[PDB]
């Protein structure tokens, strides 16, 4: 359970959650409520596991890309800002956080990345991609490498690979076509087989992480680095001057990142979602939050007017600005972590050469396209101790085996039965449930391994089995209280049919 | 279909 | 005779 009266908050290790941290201790010496801020390792992949059984914090704070699939999973509360507080906002930000024209987090900063130069090295920072090799040549004479930057998260090479054609999804007809990937065209292939290019000719190193290229470029041992305002921080620590300016074009197009606004969404299961409210809208969302937060380490163009209109003179900020409107706002919808993880893929493939470009995006543009549909369940039995013993038979317990959705939905629309099948001790083992609730009373004595066979109202859509021990002795000072062992688990549907598809959402 | 890659959760 | 079992 998520403990009520603190609050929780969730931040990627990249961002400055020192600077939430104090506007957390101003919350908590106005409120008495305790704010700790976490930066867990992998959080976009922690939240999902963890708030899908209703755990992990009252706040979670990512690009707003992962949020539509958060709020589908039903992970995020809806949120409740006023009108007033809405205006105080950019429209933009809002409209980055709206899925299902339901508002599903607090935008906070646009971030985009852009080109990192050493005005020391590199006076003049390249205006092309392609004079680049020439530049690592130059600057590989002096010891120096003209550029290095993360190669392990897709977020930094898709610039490239969007410039001369790439993209995710086509927007059309109000929605995001997610049949119409842009991973294999012409273009995705030309900028993927450039970033290979200058691995292939040792301009870059492929396993060239965040921490590595960030590291390089504050040591002053390379001229140039991608990355967004976050980063700034550390090379204000570091000895380098250094220029944000416009990525170089390609193929004499701009680069085009995928611009993200930092949002920060409630857990669904928060006891404390009125605190969360408070310290989002009242502390963080003010110029002394986000100065607090900022000045840790930059969050880019913020959503709040009165904030922005404060830092945006910055040009760094400006060229963040340029960046992003040569780029495109990220979807939210939930295809997007199954693009992501696509693209990643393909690009750490290729970039390592355990494939080629065309084989690499090839499997990006199906795994990208590939609908996943995820039924979360509980499963497993409740067990009552009888007064005593039943000598007629010897059975000392009434239990419930079942299966139900964890989320209260109706089960019933996709599945067609399920089946549990008893120990031979039991008559018509084979017990089957048609209609809601799945579940097969009965009383014993023995604990015993029960398998669960789920059917479909699509038959095609193969079967799933679970294996469940009953339980009747937990064993622990609790005595003729109902015994419990359940489990979630996902149920997940690759590509199903329409007809499938449409019972699988409600 | 298929249960999830990752382990069931006890709850 | 599938793994049945109890304490006593
Ligand atoms: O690399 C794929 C990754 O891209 C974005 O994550 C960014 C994030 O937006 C930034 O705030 C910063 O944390 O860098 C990340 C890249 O390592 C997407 O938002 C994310 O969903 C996606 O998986």
């Amino acid at each position: 359970k998520i403990e009520e009266g603190k609050l929780v908050i969730w931040i990627n290790g990249d961002k400055g959650y020192n600077g939430l941290a104090e506007v957390g201790k101003k919350f908590e010496k106005d409120t008495g409520i305790k704010v700790t801020v976490e930066h867990p390792d992998k959080l976009e992949e922690k939240f999902p596991q963890v708030a899908a059984t209703g755990d992990g914090p009252d706040i979670i704070f990512w690009a707003h890309d992962r949020f539509g699939g958060y709020a589908q999973s039903g992970l995020l509360a809806e949120i409740t800002p006023a009108a007033a507080f809405q205006d105080k906002l950019y429209p933009f930000t809002w409209d980055a956080v709206r899925y299902n024209g339901k508002l599903i987090a607090y935008p906070i900063a646009v971030e985009a990345l852009s080109l990192i130069y050493n005005k020391d090295l590199l006076p003049n920072p390249p205006k092309t991609w392609e004079e680049i090799p020439a530049l690592d040549k130059e600057l590989k004479a002096k010891g120096k490498s003209a550029l290095m930057f993360n190669l392990q998260e897709p977020y930094f090479t898709w610039p490239l690979i969007a410039a001369d054609g790439g993209y995710a999804f086509k927007y059309a007809a109000g929605k995001y076509d997610i049949k119409d990937v842009g991973v294999d065209n012409a273009g995705a292939k030309a900028g993927l087989t450039f970033l290979v290019d200058l691995i292939k000719n040792k301009h870059m190193n492929a396993d060239t992480d965040y921490s590595i290229a960030e590291a390089a470029f504050n040591k002053g041992e390379t001229a140039m680095t991608i990355n967004g305002p976050w980063a700034w921080s550390n090379i204000d620590t570091s000895a380098v001057n250094y220029g944000v300016t416009v990525l170089p074009t390609f193929k004499g197009q701009p680069s085009k990142p995928f611009v993200g606004v930092l949002s920060a969404g409630i857990n669904a299961a928060s006891p404390n979602k009125e605190l969360a409210k408070e310290f989002l809208e009242n502390y963080l969302l003010t110029d002394e939050g986000l100065e607090a937060v900022n000045k840790d380490k930059p969050l880019g163009a913020v959503a709040l007017k009165s904030y922005e209109e404060e830092l945006a003179k910055d040009p760094r900020i400006a060229a963040t600005m340029e960046n992003a409107q040569k780029g495109e706002i990220m979807p939210n919808i939930p295809q997007m972590s199954a693009f992501w993880y696509a693209v990643r893929t393909a690009v750490i493939n290729a970039a390592s050469g355990r494939q080629t470009v065309d084989e690499a995006l090839k499997d990006a543009q199906t795994n990208a396209a590939a609908v996943t549909i995820v039924k979360p369940i509980v499963y497993g039995n409740v067990a009552r101790y009888f007064g005593k013993k039943r000598e007629e038979d010897g059975h000392t317990h009434q239990w419930t085996v079942y299966v139900k959705p964890y989320r209260n939905e109706d089960m019933s629309a996709y599945v067609k039965k399920i089946q549990f099948k008893l120990h031979e001790s039991y008559g018509n083992p084979l017990r089957v449930v048609t209609k809601p609730p799945y579940e097969i009373t009965e009383t014993g004595w023995g604990e015993f391994e029960i398998i669960i066979k789920i059917f479909f109202i699509d038959p095609n859509e193969r079967p799933v089995t679970l294996y469940h021990l009953l339980k009747l002795f937990q064993s622990a000072m609790l005595g003729k209280k109902t015994v419990v062992s359940e489990f979630y688990d996902e149920m997940i549907f690759q590509d199903p049919t329409a007809m499938m598809q449409q019972l699988l959402t409600t | 279909a298929r249960t999830k890659q990752t382990a069931r959760k006890s709850t």
